[PDB]
């Protein structure tokens, strides 16, 4: 519901050339959503919008490094 | 003989300065018109005439048939 | 400005010697290095 | 790309680059006119044996020589800042591509749908095919759809680099830890070249950028075949 | 006459058209005939000879304004010597070409440039003004 | 502010000695009581090898290269965790 | 014989020995960072100390013993010291700008927060607050020492100046103990970088200011200052107030607003 | 009393000009420098593919 | 005191113009040659 | 509260500092700390320029607020005039070692 | 006696002479490095090696020209010789500290040449940005030796700024207000306030670089939460004031030379000239991020730095129109120094105007990091600061030495250098507009005609530097001693004779109030 | 400021002062040649009569050359001014620079 | 302590032609030679260390 996704849309929260926090925020939102959904016995499909937007915006090495550090227990953001 | 007439004797530097600063001003307006036509307008008219009937698929098909692209044979 | 005539005048021939020695002092050592670049590069 | 003996900008491939060309013509005429006027006055001040060497009153003439330059700087700044804001305007891109600078090559990621990424290195001079351009061709070009608004996001995995394509009016630094965004929209198909624009060590001169702009259907098939 | 370094704090003589009457006479010491000439200048000047008048001028001043304002031929020596040393510079560039620089890349061979120029026309490099705009694609020749 | 104080005729040696013994050294004795009362070791947090801490891009020019200059074994873990 | 009031200084070797000490300190730090050796550095630190001692000794010989600091020479030395302190204020502005840049826009690697994840700041209400009462108190006692010297009272000047130095040494011992107790280090990312380089260069300035006050204490013990002429004490006091004001900015910015 | 310029000015001007032109024309044209002029009006394009 | 006057207020002698030419040649020529010898030194390492 | 023991300048200044301090008390200015005040500068009332030797440089600020100062040597002997405004100055040489 | 005079000096004229000798030697180092850049670029391909050796030569070329040639000659050489004489003072305020500002420079230059001798040099650009200049991409001692060379030159110049400001404020005749001091003394006073406030922020930035390289701090390393762009703000907070420090003493020597050789007693518009130098010094601290328009700053920031940088053209135009008004009506003397000053008025105006083009950030996205920036700054440095240094050197060489140059040789030297510099840099505007990047040891083939012309111009500029050395030898070899100098009533530095005695103004000037 | 006539009247006054001294004669001429004008014949006549009261024939010739110099490329001005002063030149026996051969370079 | 500044004023004003840095007596010359020797010695050693560091140590 709201597919035909092409790429991440303009986000008034992040209107400038530096888009580092956009990528970050969406990776956090995705993983937060996903932890909420896996817990309360719900569906990760509802987290999809964040997953698409972070995958669009974030460099593959940044997501790779953040996933390694969540596995390792050294990811410094709150999830 | 005839005597000589009294010439202007005062303000000769200032009078020269005024005459040529005006001259430079007239020349500067002349170059600005010239340049508006030879350069600025020329360029606006080159881009508008290029695009007026430009067919980007036609231009792509010519480049493709000439072999230039990696993604289109 | 005004000045006295030279106390030790440097004639045209003396100027050509000083100019030639000054030019050679800059050109010969750099010329030697640049002429031998290849010797240094593939060595 | 630049051609031999070129004097000015590469022809514009994007509407913003055309705007920059007409804004530079405006500014260059002013630059020409003031350096000419200064050279001319110099010549005028030096070509008379008339003299006036007593104290000269400065206040009147200093009004002219502060207000006429202030008015010229306003005449430069107004179209300058209109272009600055037009480039920044919101535009709804159709596609996002990332580029990461490395010593000494660029990688590209197109991850809106599938995980597509690759490296793009300069073709060495000894391997150029006949007719190809020394120091500018790469093995894997950045294929993109023509006539479409694209968001390019630029970063680095090592030292600074800078990702430039002069004929699209683009130069965005590639800084590790930072994701900078720019917009690209080519009005035409073709091949559009640029070169790394921040000193990055031994092969800074030898890590170029080649965009290949083609119709969307060809970009979509190319992207599928690069997975 | 003779100006000495140890006179630097004294009023001095200068010829410059903007300072016509300098602070001291050109000659201050007078011989017997010169003294008599300065006494004769106290009487009517119509009784001085042209020579005596010139001599009084040249005791007071060194050069006349025509002499101090004269042009010279020094521009010929400056321009000629500057062309010489600019010409000497080309010797240095001929030596560098011969001994320093190796062959340039193969991409400047005639056949490579002819093919490179066809490919630049095929990709319509600078098609609005700069490069392919100067080729006639209908006639297959450079625009005249 | 005039502060809560009062004095001024001239600001002389007698007044600045009154300020040193009647305000500034009592403030230092009060802050010394306060500090030397919340002292005593609070207990060290679990070690987590976060990559933005314990940076080592070049060995230090002293010691074994891996200890900071005023390394305290009780509270400063190495990149591999607390010392034995 | 001159007829102006300025000081023509005798030809001196200390500018050259001070320049060579700078070459030996910096080439010394490079041998220590890259060639595993402290030898050039301790030669440079030793010759820098010897130069500083003989140059300032000779300024005391020129002024207290030979009379060359007329009022116009002393007014020059006032401007010199004010301009010197302005240059040191702008050196610390660079380190404040680094700290605000890093803390106002904390990057993802820190957790996107300040203080970073994993950092546990000192409590600004414990030894940092005690250090702030100590350096404020020392600005009050060095003001008492200044007015005692202007009122000609040798015992009280020395009493107040000694109390000022005692508090400078108390701050430096307290700061050395908090460096050792602190659970983060200079290698703990940009929080430890900003905290130890900015408080560390401030601690260096407190040790330089306290040494300058100890020079004035011994000069006063030797009767060098008169009740109207004592620019070395005025300069040390202006320097000491600068060290106090830098600490107040460091305590508000890095220990309290940045915790 | 002619000075150096009066006596040698014409020869320095004529000799230096002659020399400078001859040696820059020789350098520009005779030693293999590649000026890389525009191909426009100069180069016959050739099949490359 | 120290010598005063033209040719005396300088740390090099101008008493003999040819010994001065040698000294000026050594002085300017060593600053101009040093970068070429540095380059040579960097090329001869690897 | 208070007590003594700090020397005064009267007691302990020496050298040039003491010379300046003792001349000031006399209202004298042998080390040129103050600007001299101009006379009317006529030939009957020239500005009197003290010197220890036979000539001293004068700077004349011809009118208040001029930014150009006119500099020349004034020699012992008959008064000289500023070459810009003509105001007169006369050298008064000698001694300073009391 | 020779060691006492020349190694233990406390005299402002001998310390000025030491600075002029050091700056002249550094100019020959800087000229050789410039010829190595243009030999690498004078035909397509590779001459010396890849970009690391090339950019070690570019980085050293800049540091030697700026910190070891222009600053020591303008501020240490002309400032020390001229400023005390132009205010009648008997020396600098701190004559012994002045000698340490000089003697810190040979060790700073030794550190710079050591940085190029060790490992593979510091191939970083004179801006020394990380992470290329950090310990992973430039491991080993070269970049730390460059840091410490800039720390020594920084302390020399901060100590020297304290000395000049104190001497100009405190040591004028008591009747002389600062609105009766000559323009060159104002230009050195304002340059020294810019050095005092800007060099400490460079010293903080480069010490942070030193600790990220050696103490495991992470001010500029994102892995620790640092930011490479914070180093660029700290360096350019100094680096924009630095270019005004390079040109302001030149503007003060151009005002004296144009006044003198126009036969005028004063420059046109003295209070305007003082206002324009203080306005340029103030505006020069609020514009630094015009060196960062492609780093990804917010749009409103980039609009502010475009506007605030363009504003500088207003005071600078007042100075250029006031130098033209000073020539107006003059009895013009076509001396070699006047030729250098009239070259400077026009060529500095051209370079300043291409600086205004670059201040428009939209256009600077396509011009940044290309040779259009290299053409702008060499018109204001090789044809601006250096033409003011050559004008001031041939105008004041007979004051410093007591001997005259040959004017015909000096005119020949000006004509050769004017052709060479223009040949070198004018075509770099075309290379910049058509996209050639900075810091490249080789270029795509289309850029070959203008790189060949620009390297031919650099060789003509080398012929002028060699001929300048022979001209200085011919003047000391011939010994034509000065007699009378014109206009001493408005040029106090000549009134003590040529050269002036070791001690001058031992009896101060007499200046009354009235 | 003032009219032309007022300016000329003050400079004729300055040079007509009977006891003008040599310094004032030089100060007057060297100041008057700073202005953007060639001085009127009436100013020149009073300066030449000051030279005669100061027994200085040579400075009278130099003031005639300064008039020619101030006129720059306006070659009509000097012959006019010499015409106007022919009766003072004949009365005082002042030869012009051309009659003395001093216009030869 | 007693005020002995007048004794030091007499010492440092003796008309003996000594520059100030040597005017205290034989101490000052020993401390000057120490400092100068360490400076010049240490500078020669820094130049030796640059020679060593300018070549690879394999
Ligand atoms: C002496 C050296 C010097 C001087 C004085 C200046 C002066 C100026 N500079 Fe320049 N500049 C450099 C040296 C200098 N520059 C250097 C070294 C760099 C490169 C740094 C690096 O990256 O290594 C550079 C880089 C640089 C940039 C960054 C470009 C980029 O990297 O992409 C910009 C941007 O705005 C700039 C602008 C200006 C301007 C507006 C001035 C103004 O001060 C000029 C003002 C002068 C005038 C305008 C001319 C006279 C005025 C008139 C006749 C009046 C009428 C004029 C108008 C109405 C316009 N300079
Ligand atoms: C004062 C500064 C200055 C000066 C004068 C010059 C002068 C020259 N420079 Fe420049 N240059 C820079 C500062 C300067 N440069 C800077 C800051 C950079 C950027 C570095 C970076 O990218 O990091 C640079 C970069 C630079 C490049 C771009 C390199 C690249 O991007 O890859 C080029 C290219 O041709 C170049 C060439 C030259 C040449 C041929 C000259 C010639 O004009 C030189 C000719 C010689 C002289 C001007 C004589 C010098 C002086 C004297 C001998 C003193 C005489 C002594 C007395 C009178 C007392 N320089
Ligand atoms: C107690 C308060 C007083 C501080 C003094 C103490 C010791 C060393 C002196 C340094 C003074 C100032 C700043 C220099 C940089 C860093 C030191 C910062 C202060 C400090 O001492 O930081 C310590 C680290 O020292 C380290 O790395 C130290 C490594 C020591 C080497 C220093 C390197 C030299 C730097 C060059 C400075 C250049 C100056 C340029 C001037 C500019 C010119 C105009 C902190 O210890 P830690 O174990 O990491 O953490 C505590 C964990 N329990
Ligand atoms: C680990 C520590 C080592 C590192 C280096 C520094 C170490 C400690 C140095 C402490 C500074 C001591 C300064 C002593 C100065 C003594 C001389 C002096 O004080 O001299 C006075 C003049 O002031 C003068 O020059 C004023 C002079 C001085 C400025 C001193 C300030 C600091 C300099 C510090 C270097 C800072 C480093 C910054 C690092 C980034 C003499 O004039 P009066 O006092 O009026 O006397 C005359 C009366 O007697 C007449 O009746
Ligand atoms: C950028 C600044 C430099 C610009 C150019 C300098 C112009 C160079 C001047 C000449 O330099 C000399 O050139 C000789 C060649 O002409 C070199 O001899 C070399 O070649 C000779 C001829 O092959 C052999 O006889 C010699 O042994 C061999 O050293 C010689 O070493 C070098 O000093
Ligand atoms: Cu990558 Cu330059
Ligand atoms: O810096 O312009
Ligand atoms: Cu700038
Ligand atoms: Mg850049
Ligand atoms: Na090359
Ligand atoms: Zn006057």
């Amino acid at each position: 519901k709201i597919k035909n996704y092409q790429t991440a849309p303009f986000d008034s929260r992040f209107p400038n050339q530096n888009q580092t926090r956009n990528c970050w925020q969406n990776y956090l939102d995705f993983h937060r959503c996903e932890k909420a959904m896996t817990a309360k016995g719900g569906d990760v499909s509802v987290c999809e919008w964040y997953r698409r937007v972070y995958k669009s915006l974030c460099p593959i090495s940044w997501v790779s490094t953040w996933d390694d550090r969540r596995a390792e227990g050294t990811f410094p953001g709150k999830i | 003989s005839t005597a000589l007439a009294k010439p202007q004797m005062r303000g000769l530097l200032a009078r020269r300065l005024r005459f040529h600063i005006v001259g430079a001003f007239m020349v500067s307006l002349g170059f600005a018109t010239f340049y508006k036509f030879a350069v600025a307008e020329k360029r606006k008219k080159a881009y508008a005439d290029f695009y007026r009937n430009y067919d980007s698929m036609k231009d792509f098909e010519e480049m493709r048939k000439a072999g230039i692209f990696q993604s289109a044979k | 400005i005004t000045a006295k005539p030279a106390k030790t005048p440097t004639s045209p021939k003396e100027q050509a010697i000083g100019l030639s020695v000054t030019f050679l002092s800059f050109l010969l050592p750099a010329g030697w290095v640049l002429y031998h670049l290849d010797n240094y590069k593939k060595s | 790309m630049a051609y031999p003996m070129q004097l000015g900008f590469q022809d514009a491939t994007s509407p913003i680059m055309e705007e920059l060309l007409h804004f530079h013509d405006h500014t260059l005429m002013i630059v020409f006119l003031i350096s000419s006027l200064v050279l001319y006055i110099i010549s005028l001040m030096l070509t008379t044996k008339l003299t006036h060497t007593s104290t000269m009153d400065a206040q009147e003439v200093e009004t002219i020589w502060t207000i006429l330059p202030a008015i010229i700087l306003i005449l430069i700044a107004l179209p300058s800042l209109r272009i600055l804001y037009m480039m920044d305007e919101i535009n709804n891109p159709s596609l996002t591509v990332k580029t990461m600078g490395h010593q000494w090559y660029w990688s590209y990621e197109y991850t809106d749908y599938e995980d597509l990424s690759f490296d793009s290195y300069m073709i060495p001079t000894s391997e150029l095919k006949p007719g190809e351009l020394r120091l500018l061709e790469v093995d894997n070009r950045v294929v993109l759809p023509m006539e479409m608004t694209i968001r390019m996001l630029v970063s680095s995995e090592d030292v600074l680099h800078s990702w430039a394509v002069p004929s699209l009016g683009l130069k965005t630094d590639a800084i590790p830890g930072r994701l900078n965004q720019t917009t690209l929209m080519s009005s035409r198909p073709g091949l559009y070249y640029g070169q790394c624009s921040e000193i990055c060590g031994s092969n800074h001169s030898f890590m170029p950028i080649v965009l290949e702009l083609v119709p969307l259907k060809y970009f979509e098939k190319w992207s599928a075949s690069m997975l | 006459s003779v100006v000495k370094s140890e006179d630097y704090a004294l009023p001095s003589y200068v010829d410059r058209r903007d300072y016509p009457l300098p602070d001291v006479a050109h000659v201050k010491n007078l011989s017997a005939s010169q003294k008599a000439l300065k006494e004769k200048e106290k009487a009517s000047w119509s009784s001085l000879s042209i020579d005596e008048k010139v001599e009084l001028y040249r005791l007071k001043f060194k050069e006349s304004f025509a002499e101090m304002n004269r042009s010279t031929n020094e521009w010929k020596t400056v321009v000629g010597a500057a062309m010489f040393f600019i010409g000497f510079t080309a010797l240095l560039l001929i030596w560098e070409k011969h001994y320093v620089y190796g062959p340039i890349p193969h991409t400047f061979e005639e056949e490579w440039v002819a093919k490179q120029t066809k490919r630049m026309l095929d990709m319509k490099v600078a098609p609005i003004q700069g490069f392919s705009a100067k080729w006639d694609y209908d006639k297959n020749e450079w625009k005249k | 502010a005039s502060a809560a104080k009062g004095d001024h005729g001239g600001t002389g040696a007698r007044t600045w000695r009154f300020l040193t013994f009647g305000l500034a050294l009592p403030s230092v004795a009060l802050c010394t009581l306060n500090s030397w009362l919340h002292s005593g070791h609070r207990e060290r947090p679990a070690f987590i090898p976060y990559h933005h801490l314990r940076i080592r891009t070049k060995p230090f020019s002293w010691g074994d290269g891996n200890h900071t200059f005023f390394h305290n074994p009780r509270v400063n873990p190495l990149p591999t965790g607390y010392e034995k | 014989h001159q007829t102006h009031a300025y000081h023509m200084v005798n030809p001196s070797p200390w500018p050259l020995t001070g320049a060579l000490s700078a070459l030996l300190m910096t080439s010394g730090l490079t041998m220590w960072f890259h060639f595993n050796s402290m030898t050039l550095l301790m030669i440079g630190l030793t010759t820098n100390m010897l130069t500083m001692y003989q140059w300032w000794r000779d300024v005391i010989r020129e002024s207290t013993f030979q009379g060359h600091h007329t009022p116009a020479v002393q007014k020059g030395l006032r401007y010199g010291m004010i301009l010197f302190i302005i240059s040191e204020v702008l050196f610390f502005t660079g380190f404040f700008w680094a700290f605000y840049h890093s803390s106002l826009a904390p990057t993802p690697e820190l957790g996107g927060c300040w203080p970073p994840t994993g950092i546990h700041p000192l409590n600004p209400l414990e030894v940092p607050l005690l250090n702030t009462s100590v350096l404020l108190a020392s600005g009050v006692s060095i003001t008492w020492a200044h007015h005692s010297l202007m009122e000609g009272d040798r015992k009280h000047m020395l009493q107040a100046l000694f109390i000022t130095i005692t508090l400078g040494v108390y701050f430096t011992l307290l700061q050395a103990s908090e460096y050792y107790e602190a659970p983060f280090t200079i290698s703990d990312g940009v929080y430890g970088s900003t905290f130890f380089v900015a408080t560390g260069f401030h601690g260096l300035h407190v040790i330089i200011g306290s040494t300058f006050l100890i020079v004035c204490f011994f000069r006063q013990l030797k009767f060098h200052f008169t009740s109207n002429h004592h620019f070395g004490f005025e300069a040390a006091a202006w320097y000491w107030h600068f060290v106090d004001v830098v600490w107040l900015f460091l305590y508000v910015s890095i220990y309290w607003w940045g915790s | 009393a002619p000075d150096f310029h009066d006596k040698y000015g014409n020869a320095v001007l004529a000799s230096g000009a002659t020399f400078c032109v001859a040696v820059w024309v020789y350098m520009a044209t005779q030693i293999g420098i590649e000026w890389n002029p525009s191909p426009v009006g100069r180069v016959t394009p050739k099949e490359w593919r | 005191h120290y010598e005063e006057g033209p040719g005396k207020n300088i740390p090099f002698s101008v008493e003999n113009k040819w010994r001065l030419l040698a000294m000026m040649t050594l002085f300017f020529g060593s600053g101009f040659a040093a970068p070429f010898f540095i380059v040579r030194h960097q090329l001869l390492k690897k | 509260a208070s007590g003594g023991g700090v020397p005064t300048d009267e007691e302990q200044a020496t050298g040039l500092e003491r010379e300046v301090m003792l001349a000031a008390r006399k209202g004298q200015d042998p080390y040129n700390i103050l600007a001299p005040k101009a006379t009317s500068g006529t030939k009957e009332d020239p500005n009197l320029v003290p010197s220890i030797t036979n000539k001293r440089i004068v700077g004349c600020i011809c009118e208040e607020d001029n930014s150009t100062v006119i500099w020349f040597w004034l020699h012992k002997g008959e008064a000289q005039r500023c070459p810009s405004c003509g105001t007169h100055y006369k050298l008064v040489p000698h001694q300073l070692a009391h | 006696m020779f060691i006492n005079r020349w190694l233990f000096s406390t005299n402002h004229k001998d310390i000025g002479t030491l600075y002029l000798l050091f700056g002249a030697w550094a100019g020959m180092v800087g000229t050789a490095l410039s010829l190595l850049i243009r030999a690498e670029l004078g035909q397509p391909g590779t001459l010396l090696g890849d970009d690391q050796i090339y950019n070690v030569v570019v980085t050293a070329h800049a540091f030697v020209m700026i910190f070891f040639m222009v600053m020591p000659i303008m501020i240490g050489g002309f400032g020390n010789w001229l400023v005390p004489l132009m205010i009648g003072a008997p020396d600098m305020a701190f004559p012994r500290m002045n000698n340490m500002s000089f003697w810190l420079l040979p060790p700073s230059f030794l550190l710079l040449l050591a940085s190029s001798m060790v490992e593979a040099g510091a191939g970083t650009g004179w801006t020394v940005y990380p992470p290329l200049a950090g310990n992973l991409a430039h491991a080993g001692a070269s970049v730390d030796l460059t840091i410490f060379s800039l720390h020594l030159a920084g302390v020399s110049s901060i100590l020297g700024a304290i000395n000049f400001i104190t001497t100009i404020i405190n040591m004028k005749p008591p009747a002389m207000s600062q609105y009766q001091t000559p323009l060159f003394v104002w230009s050195v006073m304002i340059t020294a306030v810019l050095l005092l406030l800007s060099l400490p922020v460079l010293a903080a930035g480069i010490t942070m670089l030193l600790t990220d390289r050696n103490l495991n701090t992470t001010f500029f390393d994102p892995a620790g939460g640092g930011d490479p762009i914070l180093y660029q703000h700290l360096f350019w907070f100094f680096g924009h004031p630095e270019v005004y420090i390079l040109i302001l003493p030149g503007f003060g020597m151009i005002s004296h030379i144009v006044t003198y050789y126009s036969g005028k007693k004063e420059p046109f518009g003295y209070m305007g000239m003082v206002w324009a130098m203080m306005s340029i010094g103030f505006l020069g601290f609020i514009v630094w991020a015009h060196h960062m328009f492609t780093v990804g700053m917010d749009v409103d920031t980039r609009a502010y730095f475009t506007s605030a940088t363009m504003i500088i053209a207003i005071p600078t135009g007042v100075k250029v129109f006031s130098w033209l008004a000073t020539l107006h009506g003059g009895n013009i003397k076509w001396s070699p120094a006047m030729m250098w000053a009239l070259g400077f008025i026009f060529l500095f105006t051209v370079g300043g105007l291409t600086g205004i083009v670059l201040a428009n950030s939209s256009l600077d996205i396509v011009l940044h990091d290309t040779y259009y920036v290299v053409a702008h700054f060499h018109y204001v440095l090789s044809m601006g600061a250096v033409f003011a240094i050559m004008g001031g050197f041939v105008h004041w060489f007979p004051l410093f030495s007591g001997y005259t140059l040959n004017d015909t040789w000096a005119k020949i030297h000006f004509a050769i250098m004017f052709v060479g510099v223009n040949m070198t840099f004018f075509p770099q505007h075309f290379l910049g507009l058509s996209g050639m990047p900075r810091r490249y040891s080789d270029y795509p083939d289309a850029y070959t005609m203008w790189n060949t012309i620009s390297s031919m111009g650099s060789f003509i500029s080398l012929t002028a530097v060699m001929l300048m050395v022979f001209i200085i030898w011919e003047a000391f070899a011939s010994k034509r001693e000065v007699l009378t100098v014109d206009l001493t009533t408005t040029n106090l530095e000549w009134l003590n004779g040529c050269p002036p005695p070791y001690h001058t103004f031992e009896e101060p000037t007499y200046v009354n109030l009235k | 400021h003032e009219t032309d006539e007022e300016f000329d009247a003050r400079w004729v006054t300055y040079f007509n002062k009977p006891d003008i001294d040599a310094w004032e004669l030089r100060k007057g001429m060297n100041t008057l040649v700073g202005y953007d004008l060639v001085p009127e014949p009436k100013i020149i006549d009073a300066a030449l009569r000051a030279c005669r009261r100061l027994n200085d024939f040579a400075s009278a010739v130099r003031i005639l050359e300064v008039v020619k110099d101030k006129a720059g490329p306006h070659k009509e001005i000097y012959p006019y001014v010499i015409q106007e002063l022919r009766p003072t030149l004949n009365e005082l026996g002042i030869s012009t620079p051309e009659e003395l051969g001093l216009d030869k370079v | 302590f007693e005020n002995r500044v007048a004794e030091k004023q007499k010492l440092f004003q003796e008309d003996n032609g000594l520059p100030v840095h040597l005017k205290g007596g034989a101490t000052d010359n020993i401390l000057y030679r120490v400092t100068m020797t360490l400076c010049l010695g240490g500078t020669l050693y820094s130049l030796y260390c640059l020679g060593w560091a300018s070549f690879p140590h394999k």
